[PDB]
RNA sequence: GGUUAUAUGCCGCCCGUCUUGAAACACGGACCAAGGAGUCUAACGUCUAUGCGAGUGUUUGGGUGUAAAACCCAUACGCGU
RNA sequence: GCGGUUCUGACGUGCAAAUCGAUCGUCGAAUUUGGGUAUAGGGGCGAAAGACUAAUCGAACCAUCUAGUAGCUGGUUCCUGCCGAAGUUUCCCUCAGGAUAGCAGAAGCUCGUAUCAGUUUUAUGAGGUAAAGCGAAUGAUUAGAGGUUCCGGGGUCGAAAU
RNA sequence: UUAGUGGGCCAUUUUUGGUAAGCAGAACUGGCGAUGCGGGAUGAACCGAACGUAGAGUUAAGGUGCCGGAAUACACGCUCAU
RNA sequence: AAAACAUAGCAUUGCGAUGGUCAGAAAGUGAUGUUGACGCAAUGUGAUUUCUGCCCAGUGCUCUGAAUGUCAAAGUGAAGAAAUUCAACCAAGCGCGGGUAAACGGCGGGAGUAACUAUGACUCUCUUAAGGUAGCCAAAUGCCUCGUCAUCUAAUUAGUGA
RNA sequence: AAUCAGCGGGGAAAGAAGACCCUGUUGAGCUUGACUCUAGUUUGACAUUGUGAAGAGACAUUUAUAGUU
RNA sequence: UUGAAGACAUUGUCAGGUGGGGAGUUUGGCUGGGGCGGCACAUCUGUUAAACGAUAACGCAGAUGUCCUAAGGGGGGCUCAUGGAGAACAGAAAUCUCCAGUAGAACAAAAGGGUAAAAGCCCCCUUGAUUUUGAUUUUCAGUGUGAAUACAAACCAUGAAAGUGUGGCCUAUCGAUCCUUUAGUCCCUCGGAAUUUGAGGCUAGAGGUGCCAGAAAAGUUACCACAGGGAUAACUGGCUUGUGGCAGUCAAGCGUUCAUAGCGACAUUGCUUUUUGAUUCUUCGAUGUCGGCUCUUCCUAUCAUACCGAAGCAGAAUUCGGUAAGCGUUGGAUUGUUCACCCACUAAUAGGGAACGUGAGCUGGGUUUAGACCGUCGUGAGACAGGUUAGUUUUACCCUACUGA
């Protein structure tokens, strides 16, 4: 799926609420932090004897990511989140497509 | 043997089963086979230096 | 090992025991799911309705 | 007329149990006595009775006593408002 | 003396929780054995059978934790009266179990001939099963008949020929 | 508000798998389970009919040669099987 | 009670005492050891005779082998008010590379080809390391199977030889 | 009626809450390249821990800088 | 005291590695037993399904874990599959043209439905695939999740406009608590008082649980244990009879000639329970599990013997058939065998049943506990309806039955 680097739509920041342009990129987790609290539980449990203390996934089956989208507002520069559909390849800005061209050997 | 007893102990044939050679870092219970073995197999020459 | 999977016998009888009772119906049901523009008026118009009998 | 034993006509499988289905060629039971299994507690729900009622609850404790009883009681505290 | 092969003998509620008879292996050593002594339970000891460790061994015995837990088996003690089921729904490492809804009892409460009803009637909807249809669409399928190839092919003229 | 239950099974009709089954699985109803009683010799489920204790009458389903309560009744035929 | 275990014989492995193997909760603690390689410890095979093939890709074991991959705690540097964050450095081990089968083990498939046909010494191929050598065999190892031939018998799923 | 010696057809005779098989969110003996650990062992750091040298390398292609490892 | 050794080592604490030697634990479910396989475990289309709705089976034919900045939204213009007849190279198929054409096309992807100045094809403009929360339908407990419907309050797109648009024409395409992380408010809290970092909250998302209402999880046991199960396999018995076995009917043919002496194709009706399946009703607080030996009795679908009919019956030998189960039906080699096979005798060497008769009647060769070897399999413990060797066979004195007294 390919998505445009820009889009006109809502914004909630209170010097705006209506449709203003947009830049779009994806969102990326963010570094968890080893001051967060449950970190800092799960390092006071795992101490000392008795091994691993709490569950350890290992049962995947998905394949896919769903897709979230960071609109940033280009005035204001207040941000949304829009969930994209699960998808196995995304692009941002891709070539657009073609209709009606040969496709080569 | 049977395997309660001994490292090579067990199987519906008498057999070792994995490598006789055993690590030097192996721990007691374990050191029965050839221990920190260079080599094995016999030996085609002289021993002397 | 396996058994009986699904069946309707009996089910019937078990509900006509304390029979199948009609939904009992009110003067004045619930404006629940009407317009909003609908109920915000009518607000508005009862209300004057009260100030006019007095 | 009752009771009881017997006779005669017709009828009447061995109880208990699990089970769709037991007289079962399913299980327990040779017999008899005596013992032998939904209890008490903490905290609770509904319901009911009783007292008092925007309150209510004397009993931690104190007072008193014919002494583990009965009788009397301040401040709190609990729940409720 | 030590052993324990075969009879698959006796016996098999025994003489005996391993015996008896005959037959048999070994019989100067890796021999048999008394006493002393050492090794103790995830331990010992083992010419190795998971053998033996006081009739107990693929982890002894004793006491305690301990009335260990059991969705599993068995049992569960007086009489009469009235009402009276379920084996189905949904979820669960759920399928010999639960929760949930249903069916059942009890307590009633508010009223007092309604609102009702496993029923008919009248009016008015919805339905694509039974039947039917295939000289109606789709798909299957038997037979000739007529017609046509600016072309399919067998027969034969035919320069070649719509 | 709370109990038990959450193994079901059978018959008629509709019905799937299967050569079929006293087989496996659904639909609607009635049953058995939980239920004796009259009948079907016998039998969970079929037929009749559902049950306080008695008396009398009448019947259901099924019967009336004898066992066995009840016509070796009446009537028209058919049938003789080493 | 045996074909199992042991056994002599054979072979491999470790170790020169600041040691190998093994014990202990610990110790100014132990076994081997009153020992010292013709020894102690750990394994495999199982008298003699004869022989003991090929494969180091895998798993293992092992190496005065390369290094700049990975890489803990402490330490170091920078940023920051500081908690801290980030970086560099970074032991052994892993990874990379060598050795080793009397270490665990492994030892496939197709096609063509000789002057009767047949067969294929010979040749070409595919394949994960290599492709079963010497021997031996319907063997206590062969499904098909009571294999085929011979012998043994009147007749043999038996026996023996092939 | 009451019975004696035999006998092994039957009593699905007796002996033991089936060892087979399945079920249980019941075990245990054993194994491993299962999950989670662990004695031991090995490697580093700090402490035990004091006193001296000398070289050779690293840090803001060769070759000079000052401090610190 | 004398050698060695020396701030190394040793010892202590922490850190990384190694560590089935040892410890603890786990090793789904459904299922015509279980296992292997499959997924009927979360789902979607058509059918089964019995014309409301609901509705099972490891029923039938299929599909899902995606794909799309357009394949979403709006508007415009246009018309498809196919066929016919025409046009240099050009032909069955290239491109152009006309005529016919109710959809026989297309609409991402299964199937069903829907659609023609469109929902298809091409073109233009866009981001309603947006913001704020409520209500509603399906599944349903009338919980959640998913999916969907109609409004409200905004802000937008498109179009002259009415309108339409809160993703994909409709029916599938997916995810709790805890934790982390992002967006939002820049708001609440850090409880002796402040400021600034940090942490913690509130509202909305993402990271995923496919066993899809969501444990963190490998085997073996023939050394095995316990609770149970006839809710469930391994005998008999019972229902069934495909398969096996036996018998009919028809008569195309065969039989020198001639359908039927004897046979008999294509079909088709049955019987039997000496085969094997199918099933799972009985038994898992146990009905002793192959075969042989011994012994009795029963069936007849008759091998022999008696008496007969038929013949492709000259005789002899034989073949088909009837009444017949009265009477017999064997000795051996190999194999545990049942079965088979051969030698031999014979009048003949028929077939079967009786809990696949018969283990308190035997035996114990097989199978089928524990010992052991081999081969294949497995890293291993171990497996093998593969071969091999060794492996305790208990009790009657009761009742009946029977034999005698
Ligand atoms: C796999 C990872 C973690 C997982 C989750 O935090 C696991 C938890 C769940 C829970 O409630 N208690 C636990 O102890 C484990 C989750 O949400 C995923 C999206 C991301
Ligand atoms: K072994
Ligand atoms: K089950
Ligand atoms: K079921
Ligand atoms: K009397
Ligand atoms: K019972
Ligand atoms: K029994
Ligand atoms: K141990
Ligand atoms: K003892
Ligand atoms: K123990
Ligand atoms: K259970
Ligand atoms: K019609
Ligand atoms: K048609
Ligand atoms: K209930
Ligand atoms: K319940
Ligand atoms: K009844
Ligand atoms: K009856
Ligand atoms: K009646
Ligand atoms: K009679
Ligand atoms: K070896
Ligand atoms: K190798
Ligand atoms: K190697
Ligand atoms: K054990
Ligand atoms: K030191
Ligand atoms: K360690
Ligand atoms: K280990
Ligand atoms: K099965
Ligand atoms: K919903
Ligand atoms: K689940
Ligand atoms: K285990
Ligand atoms: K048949
Ligand atoms: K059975
Ligand atoms: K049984
Ligand atoms: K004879
Ligand atoms: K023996
Ligand atoms: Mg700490
Ligand atoms: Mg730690
Ligand atoms: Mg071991
Ligand atoms: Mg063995
Ligand atoms: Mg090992
Ligand atoms: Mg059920
Ligand atoms: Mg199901
Ligand atoms: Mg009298
Ligand atoms: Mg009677
Ligand atoms: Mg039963
Ligand atoms: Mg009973
Ligand atoms: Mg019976
Ligand atoms: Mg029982
Ligand atoms: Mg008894
Ligand atoms: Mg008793
Ligand atoms: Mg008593
Ligand atoms: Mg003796
Ligand atoms: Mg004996
Ligand atoms: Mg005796
Ligand atoms: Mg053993
Ligand atoms: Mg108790
Ligand atoms: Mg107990
Ligand atoms: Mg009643
Ligand atoms: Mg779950
Ligand atoms: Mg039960
Ligand atoms: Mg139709
Ligand atoms: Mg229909
Ligand atoms: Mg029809
Ligand atoms: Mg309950
Ligand atoms: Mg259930
Ligand atoms: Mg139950
Ligand atoms: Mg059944
Ligand atoms: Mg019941
Ligand atoms: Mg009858
Ligand atoms: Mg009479
Ligand atoms: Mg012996
Ligand atoms: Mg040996
Ligand atoms: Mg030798
Ligand atoms: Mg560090
Ligand atoms: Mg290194
Ligand atoms: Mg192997
Ligand atoms: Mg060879
Ligand atoms: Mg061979
Ligand atoms: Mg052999
Ligand atoms: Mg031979
Ligand atoms: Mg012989
Ligand atoms: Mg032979
Ligand atoms: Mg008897
Ligand atoms: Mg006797
Ligand atoms: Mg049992
Ligand atoms: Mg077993
Ligand atoms: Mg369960
Ligand atoms: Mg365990
Ligand atoms: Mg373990
Ligand atoms: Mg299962
Ligand atoms: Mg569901
Ligand atoms: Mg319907
Ligand atoms: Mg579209
Ligand atoms: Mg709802
Ligand atoms: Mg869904
Ligand atoms: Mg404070
Ligand atoms: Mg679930
Ligand atoms: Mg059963
Ligand atoms: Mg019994
Ligand atoms: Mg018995
Ligand atoms: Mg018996
Ligand atoms: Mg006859
Ligand atoms: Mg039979
Ligand atoms: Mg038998
Ligand atoms: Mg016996
Ligand atoms: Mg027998
Ligand atoms: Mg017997
Ligand atoms: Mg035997
Ligand atoms: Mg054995
Ligand atoms: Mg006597
Ligand atoms: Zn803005």
């Amino acid at each position: 799926v390919n998505v445009p680097k820009t889009r006109k739509t809502y914004c909630k920041g209170k010097t705006c609420r209506k449709h203003t342009q947009h830049k779009v990129t994806q969102y990326k987790a963010g570094k968890a932090s080893l001051f967060a609290q449950g970190k800092r539980r799960y390092d006071r449990k795992q101490s000392g004897f008795g091994g691993q203390t709490k569950p350890v996934f290992h049962k995947k089956a998905k394949t896919t990511k769903k897709v979230v989208l960071r609109l940033e507002c280009v005035k204001c520069k207040t941000r949304a989140q829009l969930t994209l559909k699960r998808c196995k390849h995304f692009e941002l800005g891709g070539e657009k497509k073609q209709k009606g061209q040969a496709l080569q050997f | 043997m049977n395997p309660v007893d001994h490292p090579h102990g067990g199987g519906n044939h008498q057999h070792i089963g994995k490598a006789s050679t055993i690590s030097r870092g192996a721990v007691s219970g374990q050191k029965a086979g050839l221990i920190a073995a260079r080599r094995t197999g016999l030996l085609r020459g002289s021993q002397k230096t | 090992a396996k058994s009986k999977n699904h069946t309707a016998h009996n089910q019937t009888r078990k509900a006509h025991r304390n029979g199948i009772k009609k939904p009992k119906t009110y003067k004045y049901p619930s404006l629940k799911g009407v317009d909003p523009k609908f109920r915000r008026n009518h607000k508005h118009a009862l209300h004057g309705t009260a100030k006019a009998l007095a």
